[PDB]
């Protein structure tokens, strides 16, 4: 409903004052040296108040404790209109931090298994492999659609030849391959010859 | 099949000079001969009356080291006013006699120090040369009778050959009296400069 | 005088709130979504004091129905529900809300928090639609109908027929030119971007009729340590990142005070392709409010120089805009930011104190570090002290400054470096050879970006640095050394000059240096200026321009050779012989390419070499 | 049975809404007024155009600015018509209730004034910085009126105060207590430079003793016909414009009236800027406006990247915009002004393509900008082609375009040639050209990185392909009597390309003889597809991106001897007598090091190559 809480801090030095003439790096220490030190000044100021009407506690006594308890408001009219820090608006609750440090049949399972699930199923080069693609080339084969199963064989193809030529898991190595492609001649002439390589 | 540029980084202007007073003595880093101009001096001290302005007017306008091998000019041909030096009893021609009478670097000081500084930068000489005497001990003693009863000011009696910044020498013998009282602020200098630049930038 | 009421015509105030109030369309969902959620925790607390509240049904579920063939949205969800009472004054006010007076009047203490502070939410909905009905049941009310079209009336009525358990049936009619909200596509991308984190799940309906869920995940940062563990840490940042590969780094952060919020870090483990391409924005780290996707994009949220970290940080109360997209008085954005930077640097503290992990680490984000400890103008000499460099009396490995520094000689005040363009040069270079003679330590530098680092870090620890590729160099000798060579140079003396007339320009001052022990000459740099790298670099550099910084040059040469002392008998012989004119120019040419400085044409060499080599075969 | 009833709306938290969470700032409410005053102004105008009688009761028409700071008020004095009783109590003191709208369509068929404001919820803004809202109002009829308010729940309206007054209407404002900030001097002239400059009234502002600067002086141009415009009038409103002290180079003046209806002003500048390529500020050189106001600067969808030159302004009306008034909904719109301001941009650079030294200016500052263009954009690239000149060897110091170079070609070969490097004089001398050189074709030059750059995505030119010097395949036309010449030297040499091959190998893929070399022995050459050597030195130094499979893909090599010269025909009789020496070793290490240094890239390790030149230079004086 109602936002002023938030109109008045100070920040130590970000971006908003570069006049070329003066060095960054003297204003920054400049302004936050100047910070600290009227946190300190207003720190004994208060301590002064407080020992003055601390040491003060007949007549004339509480009219001079009267006087000290005003500066008190006045201190804290003071305080209220000062401005608010990077100091002051938070504390810790807690913390932690952990290191993460790690502790043939291979094959025929990766054969067997995957080959028989993706071509029921026929993300990909997350998880195929290349039996995956020996089968999908064996699918081919089988049919000679065609240009589209062609072209998505091509295109896999050419990622695990990326990721052979990096030396690299094609598991994580497919989104290069995708923004370098949105060469095109090249990308053509392999079409072509491998059309010709698998219908010969 | 193209790196697709991009990424300029720039640079940072390359650090050179590093004191404001290295470059009045060597030719080869810059020439003493017709290379010497009005033009060049106006503009330095315009961009320091400038700087000063704006520090000036935030909480930390006290500055305390107003001195020239703490001033460092880049090689966009910018001045910036810089901390550098980073209880000292370290005397110099610098420092006001207000500081060594008793204490507290105050507005003074620095008023007097612009007018050394001034003075050096225009005359380019030696540090508060005088042709009466070359040592430097007594240099300094002759500062410490400074609050006497007759100044000892760097020397510029008279001869112009230029009138045209004569306001300027009037601020230069302004800032050079013993009394701290009457020292002007930064407004009527900078107006000055800013006239003085503007007389010069115009054509 | 007179004192008068304040007045409000409501028809125009109608057409202000549709038409210049938002910038989107995809945002009436999210207010729908989140009007269901706070009818759903009004019930649920409800609950707790009165377990016959939940009678007219046990389950809480938002569902979604499209229909093409009408055209029609429906949303249904089981909460609270309207009386007679709520739906006159309570929805047909504008700018009221009964949130605030329900939690004024639960004043008792905080134990759930909900959202809603305007009351401008639900017109929203009208920015696409022509009509719209809710059908209402309340747990001691009767079924009612609510209709309206945004003409300034509408119509209420008791309806009878299809009865419902208990709860709230909104039906949208739609516009024609807005058909597109009607497939599965853009309500699962808009339903993923912007209200993904609420606390109960969501289903989406298509026609063999189906069920499916649009979101299955949990938040996870709202339970307190001591009961996570790694696996639901790697399953969130899976999940979170749609990877493969686990994570390598996490950290969790919480504060309090007037400003309170919590945070979630995470470092990965390979360094992602496009990392400094750019050109697509930024999208690293997310800020939320009470579980709202409010602001991306981080623009001043952190420094640019620590694009790698994601995480998520949720906050309690802020003060945003009419419009959920700003945040009013940007300044409190940037303290987060203090408190952010500092806290993940000390991670890369801890992760120091083993060995291999440490070369991990570094290996892939030795770029990022470089360019911090650049720009960090203030944390500078903090960062300074986790670089990890080559040296030569090592072996393969690494090692610390501190340890280079740990093993100074005796009188030995500076730390001496060079760069080049491989390590096999600077091996065997001809700079290399005095410091080796009396034993002492260099550090290669091989980076071209490491080049900028050292432009900037020229302090540690109380002792200065130097460039063995400067001229000046200073290192300690003792009394018999310092005699023998000031008594050299009263030998040399003519010939201190003879080549000054030779090269004419394009050389400044020649000596006899101290450095060379199996080679005669060399080129050295002057002090205010740059070195070849820096030139060549610059030349590098293709989307810049001036010029006028070019260092000057000095020629060094060797007391110890014969060739040096047969050219002075043939210079004090005459002046007049070609002989030393041309071998004294080849040395020249010869030291110039020696040491990485670019030729400048390169016909007189070959042509030179050409004319050697021949004359040398025998025709 | 059924009812229908009418909306509602509460008051207090409406207006709590309409204060404190619908701006993004605070310098707002000083424009809010200012342009409050002048579509008052423009009513007085208009309705004093059909009755004289009106002349009679005043004849200034301005605004007035006046700071206290004793008493803490500011006041805002204006002439306007103002209002009655009945407007006071009707219009002021009710949400969204605009008088102008209702001004506006009373009257039609044949008016001109566009009143700034339709929401009607923009005078409250004045509760942005102060506590208490005071309004003096004399319309023509009866006495003053007085209204004062504090935004509480309830105004106060008076009868006469006593001040003697002619007409129009005052604002007096009570500053809070932090916000002096906004009263002394330098503030007012910075808020004032931005916003609201281009008003079709004078503006004032007094201080004090010993009138003052009046912070306007330059009516816009833009709104009138541009048939009897001079130049130096465009000069010192270009001047005006913008900070500098120089004349201008070109302009073009732009209007679409149709669907959309927008005017616009474009201009070049004369010295580039020194961070035309520095990062952050984005693109802004462009100003929007509206209705005479400024909205908006530096987005990215209005001019393509490789434009941050152009100097101008573009205005409309007619544009839905938001209430924020820092932006406009509905993007689409945006999108479409950018295809008539490039095209207008092109034609003014084909119109200045007919001078001669302002083209060699133009294009010596922004050759770079212009080859980027050529590289990024992919539309186009048929009319960009035609801007670009460049050396040549038939010329000299002057230089060329391509149409010349097109237009005076030999009739037998079908190609054009061309060649990259560091300098002049790298390529004036080197070994690639002499065959050519020797028959009389022409070779083009190139010595700045950008043209690299801009060189690979090029691929033709009026049906013509572009073929290196530096490649292998190149070919002249000539007879086949040196057709069997090689042939019979191919027959005559292979067991020296075998040598050549066996010597140390792992560098050279193959050795081959050709026809470009007549007074050098050995010579590199690159492959028909990969990088060249330039590629690879700026490429291996620039950015911090490191992976080089990629030049492992695009790096391979051959050697061409040239079998003609004396040192050939020696090293080739001691081969043939005999294989099996170590002269033969020597020599051929240093000729394939020397080659390997002219050839452009870069040595392994020029220390041994230093150690080779100095024992020979040893021995050969005899030590
Ligand atoms: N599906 C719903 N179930 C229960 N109450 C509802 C539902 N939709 C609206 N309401 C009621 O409408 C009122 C809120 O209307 P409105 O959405 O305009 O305000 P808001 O809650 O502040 O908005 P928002 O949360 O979208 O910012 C409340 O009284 C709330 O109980
Ligand atoms: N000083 C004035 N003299 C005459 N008419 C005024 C004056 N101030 C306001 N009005 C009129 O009172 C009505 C209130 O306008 P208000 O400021 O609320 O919105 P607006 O005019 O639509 O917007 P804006 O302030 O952006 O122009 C308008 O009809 C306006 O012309």
């Amino acid at each position: 409903v109602d936002y002023s809480v938030w109109d008045h801090i100070e920040v130590s030095d970000d971006e908003d004052e570069t006049h070329p003439n003066i060095d960054t790096a003297s204003l920054f220490r400049w302004r936050h040296q100047a910070r600290v030190e009227r946190m300190e000044q207003f720190q004994k100021e208060k301590e002064e108040l407080d020992r003055g009407c601390r040491e003060c506690k007949a007549q004339q006594l509480r009219k001079e404790e009267r006087s000290w308890e005003q500066k008190l408001e006045d201190m804290r009219k003071k305080e209220k209109s000062m401005p608010w820090n990077v100091d002051t608006l938070s504390k810790d609750g807690f913390s932690k931090s952990i290191v993460n440090i790690k502790p043939e049949e291979a094959r025929e399972q990766k054969h067997k298994t995957f080959v028989e699930k993706y071509e029921k199923q026929i993300d990909n080069v997350h998880l195929v492999c290349e039996e995956t693609a020996n089968y999908l080339v064996i699918w081919c084969i089988d049919l000679e659609l065609m240009e589209q199963v062609a072209h998505q064989t091509m295109v896999m193809q050419f990622i695990l030849e990326l990721a052979k030529s990096l030396k690299v898991d094609p598991r994580a190595c497919f989104r290069q391959f995708f923004t370098k492609i949105k060469y095109m001649e090249g990308f053509k002439y392999e079409l072509e010859a491998f059309k010709e390589r698998v219908r010969g | 099949t193209v790196k697709l540029d991009t990424m300029i980084f720039g640079v940072i202007e390359y650090c050179e000079r590093g004191s404001l007073r290295e470059v009045l003595n060597d030719t080869i880093s810059y020439p003493d001969g017709t290379f010497m101009d009005w033009e060049f001096k106006i503009s330095v001290l315009y961009d320091i009356a400038k700087g000063m302005s704006y520090l000036h007017s935030s909480k930390t306008e006290v500055h305390g080291r107003l001195k020239s091998t703490n001033c460092v000019v880049d090689s966009r041909m910018v001045v910036k006013i810089t901390d550098f030096g980073c209880l000292p009893p370290k005397k110099d021609l610098w420092t006001a006699p207000e500081h060594l009478r008793q204490a507290n670097i105050s507005q003074k000081g620095d008023v007097y120090s612009y007018g050394i500084i001034a003075q050096e930068i225009i005359l380019r000489k030696e540090t508060f040369y005088t042709l009466s005497c070359r040592d430097r001990n007594e240099k300094i003693f002759r500062v410490e009778n400074s609050n006497g009863m007759k100044p000892f000011r760097p020397d510029l009696f008279l001869e112009t050959a230029e009138e045209k910044e004569l306001e300027v020498y009037l601020l230069v013998k302004n800032c050079w009296e013993e009394d701290p009282e009457k020292r002007p602020d930064f407004k009527k200098i900078e107006t000055t400069l800013a006239k003085i630049f503007g007389l010069f930038h115009d054509q | 005088v007179e004192t008068f009421a304040f007045q409000a015509e409501i028809a125009q105030l109608m057409s202000l709130i549709i038409n210049t109030f938002y910038s989107n369309k995809e945002i009436f969902l999210r207010e729908l979504i989140s009007n269901a959620s706070d009818a759903l925790d009004k019930i649920r607390y409800e609950s707790l004091t009165d377990p016959s509240k939940l009678d007219s049904g046990k389950e809480l579920k938002i569902d979604i129905i499209p229909n093409p063939q009408e055209r029609t949205l429906t949303l249904v969800d089981t909460g609270i529900g309207m009386t007679k009472a709520d739906l006159i004054n309570n929805l047909g006010t504008i700018a009221k809300s009964g949130t605030k007076a329900f939690m004024e009047a639960l004043q008792a203490g905080a134990d759930i928090s909900m959202i809603g502070q305007f009351g401008v939410g639900f017109y929203s909905a009208y920015l696409v639609a022509e009509k719209v009905v809710v059908i209402t049941k309340h747990n001691d009310d009767e079924q009612y109908a609510w209709e309206s079209s945004a003409g300034g009336s509408f119509t209420v009525r008791a309806d009878h027929g299809e009865p419902i358990g208990r709860g709230t049936k909104v039906i949208l009619h739609l516009k024609e030119d807005q058909t597109e909200y009607l497939e599965e596509r853009r309500v699962k991308e808009v339903v993923k971007k912007h209200s993904q984190f609420i606390g109960y799940p969501i289903t989406l309906y298509l026609e063999y009729i189906d069920q499916e869920e649009l979101n299955k995940t949990k938040p996870i940062w709202t339970r307190n340590p001591d009961d996570i563990t790694q696996e639901e840490y790697g399953e969130f940042y899976k999940s979170l990142t749609n990877d493969w590969e686990d994570h390598l780094a996490v950290k969790h952060f919480s504060v309090e005070g007037q400003l309170e919020f919590r945070a979630l870090l995470f470092i990965p483990r390979r360094a992602p392709f496009d990392l400094f391409e750019n050109k697509k924005k930024k999208n690293n780290i997310k800020l939320y409010v009470r579980r709202v996707f409010i602001m991306d994009s981080c623009d001043e949220l952190i420094p640019e120089y620590l694009n790698f970290i994601r995480g998520v940080v949720d906050s309690e109360d802020l003060p945003l805009n009419i419009s959920r997209e700003m945040l009013q008085q940007s300044k409190i954005l940037k303290v987060i930011r203090k408190n952010i930077v500092k806290k993940c640097l000390e991670l890369f503290s801890e992760l120091a104190e083993d060995k291999e992990n440490y070369k991990k680490f570094y290996e892939a984000f030795s770029k990022n570090l470089k360019l911090g400890i650049h720009e960090d103008s203030t944390n500078r000499r903090r960062l300074s002290e986790l670089l990890r460099y080559h040296t030569s009396q090592s072996g393969d490995e690494m090692t610390s400054l501190s340890e280079y520094v740990s093993r100074m000689k005796e009188t030995q005040k500076s730390i001496y470096y060079i760069t080049g363009e491989s390590k096999e040069q600077v091996a065997n270079s001809a700079f290399v050879e005095r410091v080796r003679k009396r034993g002492f330590e260099v550090v290669y530098m091989t980076e071209p970006i490491d080049e900028y680092c050292v432009q900037q870090l020229k302090e540690f620890d109380g002792k200065s640095l130097v460039s063995v590729t400067k001229e000046g160099l200073e290192l300690p000798e003792d009394e018999e050394e310092k005699k023998k060579m000031e008594e050299s140079k009263a030998k040399f003396e003519n010939l201190c000059k003879l080549m000054k007339e030779i090269l004419d320009k394009k050389v400044e001052k020649v000596t006899i240096s101290n450095r060379l022990v199996s080679s005669p000459c060399c080129i050295v740099t002057s002090t205010y200026g740059w070195t070849a790298n820096m030139e060549r670099i610059m030349k590098a550099q293709a989307l810049r321009d001036m010029g006028y910084m070019m260092a000057k040059k000095h020629l060094e040469i060797n007391p110890d050779h014969p060739i040096v002392e047969t050219l002075r008998q043939k210079a004090e012989a005459d002046k007049n012989d070609k002989a030393v004119k041309d071998l004294v120019v080849l040395l020249f040419e010869t030291a110039l390419l020696s040491s990485g400085f670019s030729l400048e044409d390169p016909q007189t060499h070959s042509n030179r070499i050409y004319r050697m080599i021949k004359l040398g075969l025998g025709i």
